[PDB]
């Protein structure tokens, strides 16, 4: 009803680069800076990636990055490997006083 | 260092009412926004609520906004929520995390930096 | 000279700034009751804000006018400020208790 | 303001006339504390009044 909107799958080889997409509309992401994104593994809490569109916490290195135009936004993963296999998550300010996170997408290692 | 312990997971009949708990570490539970969010198995994060637990000032979305309540006890440094109205949609694994820092002079509630985790409850309707 | 009529006490905002030193006016310093004009060679910039996002909401008070007041407060309750730079604001009175050091 | 009080507006309600003069609605609204002074001395301290 109200959430963000991803591609279902990406897939890629290692060592190329990924590219996964959060689309939402003019009031949500295309109001502010914030936008984050989450990486999940099964069977465990999601953990913490990328923060206001493009900023980086500890523990992450130049591998994950992030952009955003108009009313969409964007993770890029360079360097792949087989541990980037995982769900993502976009999550984003959601007009009104309100933070809204769409249905994830699937990235496998090939 | 910092780290969210929550409680057992719960398995309850429909139409109860149920209550997770969310213990802080390390940060002592003030100066940070908790956010509770939901996530169904199978599917993708649903945000529920957050909590200002220095002011006790809580909210939530706009489909969850009759059914949750979120408390706290500041002196054991512990968040409470309880989900009214159990349905089974409802059973999910619901997870508390932190959020932005408690400023007194900008709105940092709408702010997605979720740092650390809980490990999540179990909520099993049926 | 285009007169800005900004309505303001305890302080002058956006007003014309002096060509090379700050000058100091009072109809006669020696008596207490005159308010002393301190007019500043370089401003100091002050910015102010109302964080809380308020609403407005409309009640029809009789035929036709409406009376507009607040409604919810969307969000958090956040605390109306000023800031103000400490080391210009230190800077600035240093050089005001110079020129008035000239009269004292 | 959302299960926490604010500590300068009160949530002020009256009856206002509408603009069918012989009926009344009852509306709402929050005001500023310097705006709001107790209305008189008598035995109601949720009763106020406007500043005018
Ligand atoms: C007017 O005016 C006013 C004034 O008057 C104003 O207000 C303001 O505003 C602003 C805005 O911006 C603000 O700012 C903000 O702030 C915040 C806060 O900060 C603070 O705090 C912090 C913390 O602390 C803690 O920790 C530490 C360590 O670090 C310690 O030491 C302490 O103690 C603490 O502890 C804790 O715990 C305890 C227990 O134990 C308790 O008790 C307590 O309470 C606590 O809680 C800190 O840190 C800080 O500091 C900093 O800074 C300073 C300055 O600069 C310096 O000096 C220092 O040193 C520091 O540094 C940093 O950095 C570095 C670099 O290298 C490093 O190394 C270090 O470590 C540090 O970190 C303070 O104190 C803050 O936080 C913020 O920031 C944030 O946010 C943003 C947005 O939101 C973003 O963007 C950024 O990035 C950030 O983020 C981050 O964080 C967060 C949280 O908060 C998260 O969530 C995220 O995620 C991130 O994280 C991540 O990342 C990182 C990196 O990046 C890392 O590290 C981590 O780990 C992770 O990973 C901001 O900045 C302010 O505050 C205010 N003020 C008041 C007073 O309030 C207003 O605005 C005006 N208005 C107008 C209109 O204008
Ligand atoms: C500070 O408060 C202001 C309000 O004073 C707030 O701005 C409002 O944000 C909401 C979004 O949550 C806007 O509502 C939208 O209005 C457009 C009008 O064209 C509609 O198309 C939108 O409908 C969509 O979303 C609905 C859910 O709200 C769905 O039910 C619907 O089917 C559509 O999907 C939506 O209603 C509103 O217009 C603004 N108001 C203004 C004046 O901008 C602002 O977000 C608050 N700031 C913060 C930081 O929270
Ligand atoms: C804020 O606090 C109130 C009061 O505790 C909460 O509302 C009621 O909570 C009690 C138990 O805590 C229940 O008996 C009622 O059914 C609740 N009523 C309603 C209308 O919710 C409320 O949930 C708290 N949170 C918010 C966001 O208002």
């Amino acid at each position: 009803q109200s959430a963000l909107t991803q591609p279902a799958s990406v897939s890629g080889s290692p060592g190329q680069s990924i590219t996964i997409s959060c689309t939402g509309t003019s009031y949500d992401v295309g109001s502010y800076d914030l936008v984050s994104w989450y990486q999940q593994h099964p069977g465990k809490a999601p953990k913490y990636m990328i923060y206001e569109v493009n900023k980086r916490p500890s523990g992450v290195s130049n591998r994950f990055s992030g952009s955003k135009s108009g009313n969409t936004a964007s993770l890029t993963i360079s360097g792949l490997q087989a541990e980037d296999e995982a769900d993502y998550y976009c999550c984003s300010f959601g007009g009104s006083a309100t933070v809204v996170c769409g249905g994830g997408t699937k990235v496998t290692v090939l | 260092q910092v780290q969210l312990v929550q409680s057992g997971a719960e398995m309850k009949n429909p139409g109860a009412s149920v209550k997770v708990s969310c213990a802080a570490s390390g940060y002592t539970f003030t100066d940070f926004y908790i956010h509770w969010v939901r996530q169904a198995p199978g599917q993708g994060l649903q945000w529920m609520g957050w909590m200002n637990p220095k002011t006790g000032r809580t909210n939530t979305a706009q489909n969850f906004q009759g059914r949750v309540t979120m408390t706290r006890d500041t002196s054991i440094g512990t968040a409470y929520m309880e989900l009214r109205s159990l349905t089974s949609d409802d059973t999910a694994v619901y997870y508390c995390a932190t959020g932005g820092w408690i400023s007194l002079y900008y709105d940092s509630s709408y702010y997605p930096n979720f740092d650390h985790w809980g490990q999540g409850t179990l909520v099993t309707v049926s | 000279h285009g007169i800005r009529p900004v309505v303001s006490t305890q302080l002058l905002l956006n007003g014309s700034l002096a060509e090379k030193e700050i000058v100091i006016r009072s109809e006669n310093l020696t008596n207490n009751a005159k308010i002393i004009i301190v007019h500043l060679h370089t401003p100091v910039e002050i910015v102010c804000t109302r964080p809380n996002n308020n609403t407005r909401k409309s009640v029809r008070i009789g035929p036709g006018q409406t009376f507009y007041a607040t409604g919810d407060i969307i969000g958090d309750i956040k605390q109306a400020h000023c800031n103000i730079s400490e080391e210009k604001w230190n800077d600035t009175l240093q050089k005001v208790g110079i020129e008035l050091q000239k009269h004292f | 303001v959302k299960n926490g009080t604010v500590e300068e507006m009160k949530n002020c309600s009256f009856n206002t006339t509408t603009e069918i003069r012989d009926k009344e609605k009852k509306e709402y609204a929050l005001f500023y504390k310097p705006d709001i002074v107790p209305l008189s001395e008598t035995n109601n301290t949720s009763e106020y009044r406007l500043i005018n």
